[PDB]
DNA sequence: TGTCGCTAAGTTCACGCAGTATCCTGT
């Protein structure tokens, strides 16, 4: 996989959680630890190799007005660990949507977590409207969110965005979302 | 009809026999042409209580004061009708006594007409808070019978007493050879101007083996040396001991080596072989009765010897336990408890001398074990039998006799120590000065003696003493010192007994200080006549001054000089303790304001003295609450002495009693910090000749918490730094010696004994909170775990820091020297000793000396200068 | 069952404050 195409995926393939994380990262060129962990694990899942991820994170963080050597000093170790290169050397699996829902609860200044669960109904409505989703689709997604079935809401999002009547799969992993989107598109 | 006897000990039982006080002593008999022990039982010691009349009638504290006057007749009526009936009191005798009061109770008029009421001891006792409509307080309610008899009859310490109309006892009550009965306290008086008589002194030493199965102690050998005429008003007799008796008991399991009979026969017939501990204890009791000792002495006798003997008697049920005292009883006092009061009463009538406690009171030593005391006073060598060797001693008759002779030598050492320190005459003199009982004086502690001294001083002077009770204030001032080294002559002036002198000068007396129940009370008016406390303090100061002046007599034997020095130190400590008891919160005469006043006046006098010395255009460098050090800027000795005399006269011109003296002259001074310096004292000899003696005050080389390696190193370093050699040669010598000691330590040339570090426990090993494993505490616990004599509180424990691969913090690795010599997996901690034990000492010593710094010391010692 | 006072330097430990380094989480 290429670094350049990541943005394209962010436009289309990325689930709304990753879309929000990528938007925040490109807005501020810096992510708190939770966002870093979540996005890094996702980019590991899509296939971004250790070198590719290292280059991407270096380039993105250097723009945050920090020393490049500071990056190699601090975040390089975190990256290596995220890829199971040091320490116990375990190939840590990407976060599942259930974990994201039940993981660290985001607070002010955070952007991680499942938007369907961690976004207020008005904010989710505004975001869905921004993405040109049909009003009926936005209402259905909001109803599903109010029903606590956030996975069904994401499935409805996938159905609406991919112009498919039925998703055909039980969405239980953001990487599964990306794989299904790639299968439909490519 | 008169019966004259010299009394030593008094024993009382506030529960068994009420209102009965026994006095034990010696009496002359012509038939035997000797002094024999006797016990006179003063009976019918009526309780006394002083009732304070009120100013006006009070309606049982309900209606408050009513204004109705109350007289003595009304008080008598009230006590006869209400109190007497209420408390079941049948017969009492009343009188009016005008007395003055000055102690810690409010709204008690200074001088009032109390109503004294006496009633028999057997009748119930009034309560402390008892109040009525006519009186506001009852005193002397709990005054013990012994205290009442002593104070009322004016007896002060051991003396000769005369008894009128003695009555023979109906049945034996005591184990002595003469018994008398006194029917009233008024029949006993004191006769003056007579010579104290000789006493019988028995020093005992017991070797015991701890039972393996029962984890207890079983005595195996007991030896005693008795002198039948040990005087108490002359020098100790030579030879110290006149006769002796030894007894040895075969172990319950081990058997004699088929030669004990022949060995004993060829050795002597003065030793008793006992088949069991029972027979041994019976023989001991019989011998004690026959000798009838008056002063039984030993090492840790209060702590471990007498308690062990009594417990063993109880365990083996040896009949006639009462013989271990002088009285006749059947129920032994309950064992255990804190201190040795129970053990003291377990041998009532026989003074007990624990050389350990006496040595603690008088002399100061690094350790108080028998070996250290023997090595420090008599200058001998004490052989310590390993505890295993004792259990295995009963395998060869040679080793059995060796153990017995070791016990005998320990006994002789104890007796010689007692004689050398002059424990008994000094105790008798202090007891006579204070007024308490000798048995209590020999038990240590200063609060009791001061309490009894003031008790006598106030009772004899028509006062009512308070009832026995059922950082705090500003203290000394230390001037900021100008740390450094000085080569010219430094003159040290000091005051003579500053606190007693302050008390005398400013009339700080119980009857003058207008108290009010943390301010500083105002100074008493000058016009007031001398009080009670100033009078007693002045008597003690006069005795000390006379003893000092007597010491000044030229051509005195060195031993007599040592005796005089010890006595003078004891007298100074007694005066200081009389001051201190004013600050004890548990004292009968707690007077925190009085102690605060004394200390405040001491600080004021020191500050004023500093101001005066400074105004004389000299330099002040130090002072600790009564002393001042002055810089001379001169070299000739005569000029130094002239300046000293001038300043002494100028300072003394302003005080009515206080005296300033030339505490010393210093050739070279090394002032490290507050309360830490070294100097070369200069002693003149004649014709301008002056010898030098090295004196260290406060250094780390004079404390028992540093290794002997560091002690010797610092001693040499200070010796060099104080001498007159040029600086360069001094530095070169220091460098060479430090390198030499480093090489020696790294090569292990230094011996083991130079590594020990000593620390004294405050509580028992267990009671210490488990706050890590502080070296000493750790080692103590180990010692208790092993099968040996326990290490209780107030004991010096020696530990050596070693290495075993523990990789723990160095403190936790503290081990025992015997362990290191025994274990094959432990070794000395070379880096610790050469890093944290030597380097800090020398660095503090050489702090103000130019040319040496921590890095240089570390490098020279051989240590790595990385972390330094 | 009583065991004198205060003052002061000094050791060993327990913690703030800041700085450096390594090691984490999941399916
Ligand atoms: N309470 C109490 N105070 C003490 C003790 N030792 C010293 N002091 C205080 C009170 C003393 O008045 C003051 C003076 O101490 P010194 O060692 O100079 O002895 P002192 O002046 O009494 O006599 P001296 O210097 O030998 O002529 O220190 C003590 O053991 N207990
Ligand atoms: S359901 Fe999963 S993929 Fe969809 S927004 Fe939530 S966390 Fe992201
Ligand atoms: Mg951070
Ligand atoms: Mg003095």
């Amino acid at each position: 996989i290429s670094l350049e195409q990541i943005d394209g995926f962010a436009a289309k393939s990325f689930p709304l959680c990753m879309r929000q994380l990528h938007k925040s990262l490109r807005e501020n060129h810096h992510l708190r630890h939770g966002g870093r962990m979540q996005y890094g694990l996702f980019l590991k899942g899509i296939g971004l190799t250790l070198e590719q991820a290292l280059q991407f994170w270096r380039l993105e963080f250097t723009k945050g007005k920090v020393d490049s050597e500071k990056f190699d000093k601090v975040y390089a170790y975190s990256i290596r660990h995220n890829y199971g290169k040091e320490g116990k050397r375990t190939d840590y699996t990407p976060y599942s949507c259930m974990k994201v829902i039940l993981s660290n609860p985001p607070s002010q200044g955070d952007y991680h977590g499942c938007p369907f669960r961690h976004s207020d109904p008005e904010l989710l409505k505004q975001k869905l409207q921004s993405f040109k989703v049909p009003s009926s689709g936005i209402n259905q997604i909001l109803e599903l969110v109010k029903g606590m079935h956030y996975q069904l809401a994401c499935q409805k999002y996938f159905e609406l965005t991919h112009s498919v009547d039925d998703c055909g799969f039980s969405l239980n992993h953001p990487n599964q979302y990306f794989a299904e989107s790639q299968k439909l598109l490519t | 009809q008169v019966f004259r006897f010299y009394w030593l000990d008094a024993y009382e039982d506030q529960y068994s026999q009420p209102g009965v006080v026994y006095l034990f002593g010696k009496v002359w008999i012509e038939s035997a042409d000797a002094y024999v022990s006797c016990c006179v039982s003063v009976k019918n010691i009526e309780r006394t209580v002083y009732l304070l009349p009120r100013e006006n009638r009070v309606q049982l504290s309900t209606g408050k004061d009513t204004g109705a006057p109350v007289s003595m007749m009304h008080v008598y009526q009230e006590f006869n009708e209400a109190v007497a009936e209420k408390y079941k009191i049948m017969k009492f005798k009343s009188k009016k006594v005008d007395k003055d009061y000055a102690f810690e109770i409010p709204d008690v008029p200074a001088s009032s007409e109390y109503l004294e009421v006496r009633y028999s001891a057997d009748s119930p006792q009034l309560p402390q808070d008892l109040k009525g409509e006519t009186f506001s307080h009852v005193f002397g309610t709990n005054t013990s019978s012994l205290e009442l008899f002593l104070l009322s009859r004016k007896i002060k310490g051991p003396s000769w007493l005369e008894i009128k109309s003695p009555q023979l006892s109906s049945q034996p009550m005591s184990w002595c050879k003469v018994e008398a009965v006194v029917t009233r306290p008024d029949q006993v008086s004191v006769v003056k101007d007579l010579a104290p008589p000789p006493v019988v002194v028995l020093s005992l030493s017991m070797k015991t083996v701890q039972n393996a199965k029962t984890h207890q102690n079983e005595i195996v050998a007991i030896a005693a040396l008795v002198h039948h005429t040990f005087p108490l008003d002359k020098a100790p007799p030579q030879p110290p001991f006149q006769t002796h008796f030894c007894v040895l008991s075969k172990l319950n399991d081990c058997i004699f080596p088929y030669d004990y009979n022949e060995a004993v026969k060829q050795k002597n017939a003065n030793i008793e072989i006992a088949l069991t501990e029972r027979t041994l204890l019976g023989f001991f009791l019989a011998k004690i009765h026959k000798i009838d000792p008056d002063v039984i002495v030993g090492h840790d006798i209060y702590g471990f010897d007498l308690e062990v003997l009594l417990q063993r008697i109880n365990s083996c049920k040896v009949p006639f336990w009462s013989k271990i005292g002088r009285l006749r009883r059947s129920v032994m006092p309950k064992l255990g408890g804190r201190s040795g009061f129970a053990e003291r009463n377990a041998a009532c009538g026989r003074i007990i001398c624990d050389i350990e406690i006496s040595a603690k009171e008088l002399i100061r030593c690094k350790s108080y074990h028998l070996s250290e005391l023997v090595h420090q006073i008599l200058k001998a060598e004490r052989v310590v039998i390993p505890p295993e060797n004792i259990r295995n001693a009963y395998n060869d008759s040679v080793h059995l006799l060796y153990m017995l002779e070791n016990t005998w030598i320990d006994a002789k050492f104890i007796l010689q120590i007692m004689c050398e320190l002059n424990v008994l005459p000094l105790a008798l003199q202090i007891t006579n000065i204070a007024g308490n009982v000798m048995s209590r004086t020999l038990m240590g502690g200063r609060s009791e003696r001061n309490e009894y001294l003031l008790l006598h001083a106030f009772t004899e002077n028509n006062f009512i003493v308070p009832d026995k009770p059922v950082a705090a204030y500003a203290g000394g001032l230390v001037l900021e010192p100008k740390v450094g080294f000085y080569d010219k002559f430094i003159l040290l002036l000091d005051f003579n007994s500053l606190y007693p002198s302050i008390i005398q000068e400013y009339n700080i007396c119980f009857t003058t200080v207008h108290r009010e129940a943390d301010e500083i009370p105002e100074l008493p008016h000058s016009d007031l006549e001398m009080g009670i406390l100033p009078r007693e303090i002045r008597k003690l100061v006069e005795r000390r001054r006379h003893v000092k002046q007597l010491m000044k007599q030229p051509d005195l034997n060195p031993d007599l000089y040592l005796q005089y020095d010890i006595r003078q130190k004891a007298l100074k400590l007694t005066a200081n303790s009389m001051y201190g008891c004013l600050g004890f919160s548990y004292s009968r005469f707690y007077a925190k304001p009085l102690a605060a006043l004394v200390t405040h006046q001491g600080r004021e006098i020191l500050l004023h003295t500093k101001e005066m010395v400074q105004k004389m255009n000299l330099e002040v460098i130090y002072g600790d609450t009564d002393s001042i050090m002055i810089n001379t800027n001169c070299n000739n000795l005569e000029e130094v002495f002239k300046l000293g005399n001038r300043v002494k006269s100028e300072i003394n011109k302003s005080y009515k009693l206080l005296e300033i003296d030339i505490d010393g002259i210093f050739k070279s001074l090394l002032l490290l910090k507050k309360k830490k310096y070294a100097a070369l004292t200069v002693e003149p000899t004649g014709d301008g000749k002056y010898v030098t003696k090295q004196e260290l005050k406060g250094l780390d080389i004079v404390r028992r918490d540093w290794c002997e390696l560091a002690k010797q190193a610092g001693n040499y370093v200070i010796s060099q730094i104080l001498s007159d050699q040029p600086r360069d040669s001094i530095v070169e010598n220091i460098q060479k010696k430090l390198t030499e000691i480093g090489e020696n330590v790294t090569n292990g040339t230094v011996p083991i004994t130079q590594y020990e570090i000593n620390k004294a426990l405050t509580k028992d090993p267990q009671d210490y909170p488990d706050k890590k494993s502080l070296p000493h505490v750790h080692v103590a616990l180990w010692i208790n775990s092993q099968g040996g004599r326990k290490v209780k509180a107030g004991d010096t424990i020696s530990y050596v820091i070693c290495q075993d691969g523990s990789n723990l913090s160095a403190s936790q690795r503290a081990y025992a020297q015997e362990q290191l010599q025994k274990q094959e997996n432990l070794s000395i901690d070379t880096q610790y000793y050469l890093s944290q034990q030597v380097h800090p000492v020398v660095a503090r010593i050489c702090e103000p000396i130019d040319g040496i710094d921590s890095a240089l010391i570390a490098m020279w010692l051989g240590l790595d200068p990385s972390q330094f």
